[PDB]
């Protein structure tokens, strides 16, 4: 027998347990506020031909007023920005920002700070183990859309198991040639091209027959509560910006492709309910550390 | 059951054979006599 | 916290003994070591000392007796007086090396009470 | 509370003169920490929260007897409010002041022993806050300086970089260094008006908040209750 | 010799030993009182469709003013009644609530912590062992009441033994057909139907004749000191609700299917006086939760 | 291979469609409100030795002063709130009450018909199929606590499969002596006196041993949402009560012990979820109807 | 909805008179009338709620080209609201009146063959209220005294005891039983009770609270029209008259 | 020969035919247009710390005043919006909602119903067919990029004959190694690693050499009318959450990864473009479902 499981699943690092309070969490709510007004300050001292409008972004963001000699870096809210961003990715990391600090600047607007008023649907396919007997080999390949390539050597055809975890709300299994599939202890239906799943319904067997490989394409969509604010398009970016700055470069922990790996690895992850909401907050700091970014680059 | 000290559990803490002279001795002489 | 549980079965004897030593609370129970059914390995308790629970979940290590069912009583007895007056190692270390090695204890007055 | 209100060093030492033994040592027999436990959290989740219990939490815990028992016992007074279940210390080392054990060899306690990474790592000090560390370095530096032990905690502190970086500006026996001292060392203060009445996810978030709410009517009502039992003593 | 004893009175898993003080007591008193008006008032709002008898009730209980954005769940009142709930079940259940929360929430309302000044009626019929000769068959089944299976095959007749707790007060046995049941030591009387028993006189002994079996209906009634506020009815569903939530849910506990099973299997045990107070907290703990979720719906 | 069912389970008959809207379930909700105000004004005229009281009770319920010369009916009220008991037990029975009547009536107190404020907790235990091997007995008996006798007279030990359903959320399994449960495709732990299961969780295999009978006594905890105003004490006695007057004698229509059977049985029928409405306001109904009949019995 | 606030027997006939059958018909495609489906009801459950779609629901559905299929449509109007999908039946028989249709020989349609139990029976009387069924009886007694089939009407009420108790007392052909009239026909008015913005389960239930909040829109719209303000105001030939006949009755 | 084909194009189920007149689009346009000052004053009361412009939008969407105690879940126009998403799908999904209560709802706010004023772009690659030999195998994989997987066990290169459909505009063609591809009955170019392609041309044939395995990518492009107010990313997070709810669970249908997917698989079935009509509006509709349930979840 083998066992075949997704690169991303593996081995999950431990997250942060630092600046995921009320306080803390209005601070990157407020981050996220004020960085979006100096992106949006910026498109109209442009079109006005006026520097006015980003001088008052620019004062409220970083509590000095900008300057042609001095390089604009975004003042003390932007070092808190970055740390809080290290803190969260790893337990390891330093973690150094003070209370009266975080305080301080959740005061510069009101926000609720609250993380679960909305949701968000997660991309990421989780194969958490595909067993298959002998003479036959089984490849997976992907994260946002998973393949899976068997081949069937033996004498008759093969049965194989699928497992997709316990979190993951539906996936749609698609295939090159039509196949059967159905749950244990259940009779197998006429070949067909589609089957939609839900994971929770136990495992899925698989009728491989002899000759062709046979590939299956897995999408699959999850819903996690994240604030209002939220959006998936800053926060992919902010992610792969972070990853560049160095930011994430701490020992002993784990790289993801996207945003949408880390926060799904980490659910899956024994106990892993606690460290999805640590990563929602991250992923929100990410947005604020996009825009902010962008508008003042270094 | 009462409180618990901190002495039984230091008897059965692995010891350093090697970079201890005396358990180092005390090795080769029982490999020679097997 | 630390529990421990001492299953002694003589083969050079009639009776076996049963030492449980939770935190500082020693406890013993005597059994015979004949008329067992096929179910438990203790018969009927001949002395008491306290209660015993032998169905302590953990690591079991097996050992052979350096000393006769009398002299581990003996002991054991004498370790009960002296459970509150001594810590947790003295008391482990003095019963596992006269059980062990036949090795009496070091302390005099606990040695002569033995 | 009143010793987690205290917001510089000048102020948490005045404090520990004051404040006998007795108040650093719970009479609840609590649990054992180091536990994996599901908690319930319902303001969030249906299903249960998994945790850890941490001798760092709010809520007393069983102690053990030996004077490492006592320093932590100690020191989760300082860091998080609640002392831990150490029975039958004794009258006359329960009187004395917590400056006096750290500080002191009048007492007749001896901390030579004590391994400072052994006593980190059973904190839990990869989970403390930049201003519990603070805490618990102060304590580390005076037990440190009475054994004459000044050179071990600073080799402790090269070991843990992260650590040398929020350590405190003071040297043991000298009153300049206590004055012009700046460091921020309040866990609970005022509210900022923007706190609301809402739980939170882990186990040492949520008694924190819990002492942070309180403070408000704890420091309108505690003088009057104080004086109560104090006066005809 | 065949041994037969109650699948509920089987390993009682300790209770927890905190929150028993008398602040804790009066924290789950304040939270029975302020649940009653939280239910109470949830009804004058549907009937007048005014939210105001209910947010005066709600902020009083929770300490805050429902938002609309947010999700009522009771509030810090709500956290600390259900992490307690958890503790007095088991003692691997932690202690997670401090200290200054229970004194915050025990100022709320002034009432009495006590727990003795009543008395309630629980029937949950103990068997503690059942002992038959080598050639009968004995059953035991049900805990409201408990049906005793017996039939004889051998040549004579059998003398069954059947032990009652020493806590219950008045046993009644009835059978199918009539039989004779004595003291040990005692002369046997004439087959009768029914048979009234204290089971602190000594263990009892059955006569089985060879033939048809004999069942035998069992129903016991003992007395335990609650608070004059608790309610039996209350307090079973809110142990329903608990188990159905998931609180209950803890390593190496054991589960029954009521309250009355509980602290009846929990006063058997050794050290039961020192198990019944905390489980009659518990029972006014659940009464406080079943009428806070109840007020407070979630779908 | 035989198959043992609940004998309560067996041929829901359908529930009424009429008189489930907004207007008629706050015609219920007045007629349960007013009805209480009637007992209890029993208990006001012992303290005041006078019948004024429940004169005054009487005029709101029955729009008419009560009179020594006649037995007290409760006037129209009375007559609606018994014919729309009948409607809701079968679809058969007619719907002959005019939606007037019941806009009239509806407008006496101010109450809201909503059925869903609250949950009620329901204990018959749901046993859909035993499924036994060859030379085994089985017999399920029992609603509120079901004991299942089984009996292999085979040469070794047989497989039972259990099937709770799964609308249920617990259930509760003590056997007379400690036996083995496991769920299908589970390895089989160690002999148990009592097991705590979910319905939802599936099939449930019991090792059968040769040689004296084993009995597992069954208890079950249902949630359904009801009104605030429900009373399961009186919703019991008015399911009594209208069963001896009479008022459930249609053609084809099946008879339940309780109103815990009668509701979980329509629960456990193809699509079932429908009628779980129309039961609840059918138990609040004769939650009126004892409290009404009480006071003014015929 | 007009037709359903109608609440005397003179009412609804006079309606019926000035009603032509192209209202009865619906030019919707609607879906197949008998089927288990499931529908979502988000303010109580989560899952999907399951229900039976019918012919007396609010919505259309496609109906059979037969007379049959017509004769239920024009009942499914009266007691619902809303008419099934027939088209192409002609523009001489849509520009009759309802009453014309139910009532006179000199339409063209022949209505004789209809069985009335199989009919009730495809409407789900069952399933009907009190009002609507005191409605079907109503198209019945029109369509059996056009047909001269007044004893075959009345020994299907004896077969069917509810429908005899709650049958109305009209003679087809003469006013002065359609003025004595008291029975209350309608289903939508002004509520006593508390109505409130919120969804029903069925199917049937939900459309008709559609209905109900919609009228009582429609009482205070400007379309309403307010006898007690603006009487003068009315056409004389459809003012309303104490003396108000029918043609032909 | 082996035909092998896309497994997104295969059997498109028929869809819905009712509520697609001028009535009913209003009623779509004005429930998205309302959606979106639904999520807009939410984050206006999250920064003002004021429930009044989320109450004041809640009122105009549903048409009831929000009160504590009772779930949000968006009234009436929430039921009606949520029934029609199911009936666009299918054509055995009901029609439950009458004309009456489309017509009050499309009267909310103005906005015209045009569903044609714009166009997006669509990356589906349909790959309608691909005929091989005997000694070759092709396999096809992936819908917004399709790897075309062939080899060759013959003695000889054979020809793989690629149909792409008559509605795509434009396919690009990527190969790992460099590959000849020419229309029918045209001279073979030299090896190139891109191709671009216009759909409209004919089949094309591919020459595979015998060795090692050729992979095709492909890339598709093609464009449809929509309505100004048309955004790709919340239709697409529309969609997944219409299936997480189960509102797409219908008898004999074919379930789609991508809102992408499903409106290319309608256009190139028989009567695509009236089936294409249809898929927009719901696309629409999906919008507006996407908005409102982000502003009012559910645990």
């Amino acid at each position: 027998a083998n066992r075949a499981t997704s690169a991303f699943l593996d081995n999950p690092h431990p997250v942060g347990v630092n600046y995921v309070d009320e306080g803390s969490r209005q601070f990157v709510a407020v981050a996220e506020l004020l960085a979006s007004k100096l992106i949006d300050s910026s498109r109209e001292s442009d079109e006005s031909n006026s520097d006015v409008p980003f001088v008052q972004a620019y004062s409220k963001f970083a509590d000095d007023n900008p300057r042609h000699l001095r390089v604009k870096t975004g003042g003390k809210m932007a070092n808190a920005l970055t740390n809080v961003i290290r803190s969260y990715y790893s337990i390891n990391a330093p973690a150094i920002v003070p209370q009266v600090e975080i305080d301080r600047l959740a005061s510069k607007a009101t926000v609720s700070g609250d993380m679960y008023n909305s949701y968000a649907i997660f991309n990421s396919v989780p194969i958490v183990e595909v067993l298959s007997p002998a003479r036959t080999t089984v490849s997976i390949v992907g994260s946002d859309r998973a393949d899976v390539t068997m081949l069937n050597t033996g004498a008759g055809a093969a049965n194989i198991t699928f497992n997709f975890g316990q979190i993951a709300e539906t996936v749609i299994l698609k295939g090159s040639v039509p196949f059967q599939l159905a749950r244990l202890n259940q009779p197998m239906p006429a070949a067909r091209f589609t089957y939609k799943l839900r994971p929770l319904d136990g495992p899925f067997i698989v009728v491989l027959p002899v000759g062709n490989p046979l590939v299956i394409s897995a999408t699959a969509a999850t819903r996690i509560q994240v604030p209002l604010a939220f959006n998936k398009a800053l926060v992919e970016s902010g992610f792969q910006t972070a990853m560049n700055d160095g930011l994430f470069d701490i020992q002993n922990v784990n790289y993801y492709s996207s945003f949408d790996e880390f926060i799904i690895s980490q659910y899956h992850a024994q106990d892993g309910i606690n460290r999805v909401s640590t990563c929602v907050i991250l992923g929100l700091a990410l947005q604020a550390y996009d825009q902010m970014r962008r508008a003042l680059p270094v | 059951r009462t409180v618990a000290d901190g002495t039984f559990n230091s008897m059965i803490m692995p010891r350093a054979v090697i970079a201890n002279e005396r358990e180092h001795f005390m090795k080769t002489r029982i490999d020679k006599i097997e | 916290a630390s529990w421990q549980l001492y299953v002694i079965h003589p083969v050079q004897g009639s009776l076996g003994l049963v030492v449980q030593l939770m935190g500082d609370a020693l406890t013993y129970n005597v059994f015979a070591q004949y008329g067992n059914t096929s179910a438990s390995e203790f018969g009927k308790t001949v002395l008491t000392g306290g209660a015993t629970n032998t169905a302590l979940e953990g690591t079991k290590v097996k050992f052979q007796t350096k000393v006769t069912a009398q002299q581990a009583l003996a002991l054991t007895m004498a370790l009960k007086d002296a459970a509150s007056m001594l810590s947790q190692g003295e008391l482990i270390g003095y019963f596992e090396q006269y059980i062990n090695l036949a090795l009496e204890p070091d302390n005099l007055s606990l040695q002569d009470n033995m | 509370m009143d010793v987690l209100s205290k917001g510089s060093l000048k102020e948490l030492l005045a404090h520990l003169e004051k404040t006998p033994l007795e108040e650093a040592i719970s009479y609840r027999i609590g649990t054992v920490p180091y536990q994996n436990v599901l908690i319930s959290r319902n303001e969030y989740y249906n299903q249960l929260y998994p945790d850890t219990t941490s001798l760092i939490d709010g809520v007393s815990r069983e102690g053990q007897r030996n004077v490492n028992g006592l320093i932590m016992s100690i020191i989760s007074y300082v860091v998080s409010g609640s002392g831990h279940y150490i029975p039958n210390i004794g009258f006359m080392l329960l009187r004395r002041s917590i400056l006096d054990i750290l500080t002191k060899h009048d007492t007749g306690l001896v901390t030579n022993n004590l391994n400072y990474g052994i006593i980190a790592r059973n904190l839990t000090v990869s989970k403390m806050n930049c201003e519990q560390r603070k805490r618990m370095l102060i304590c580390f530096k005076l037990l440190a300086y009475k054994d004459g032990n000044q050179n071990d905690y600073e080799i402790y502190l090269n070991q843990n970089i992260p650590l040398k970086q929020i350590a405190p500006n003071f040297i043991p026996g000298d009153m300049r260094t206590v004055i012009h001292n700046q460091d921020q060392l309040a866990i609970v203060g005022i509210p900022a008006y923007r706190l609301t009445q809402s739980t939170e996810l882990s186990i040492r978030d949520d008694n924190a908040k819990s002492y942070k709410l309180g403070y408000v009517d704890w420091y309108n009502s505690n003088s009057f209750l104080r004086e109560r039992s104090e006066f005809n003593l």
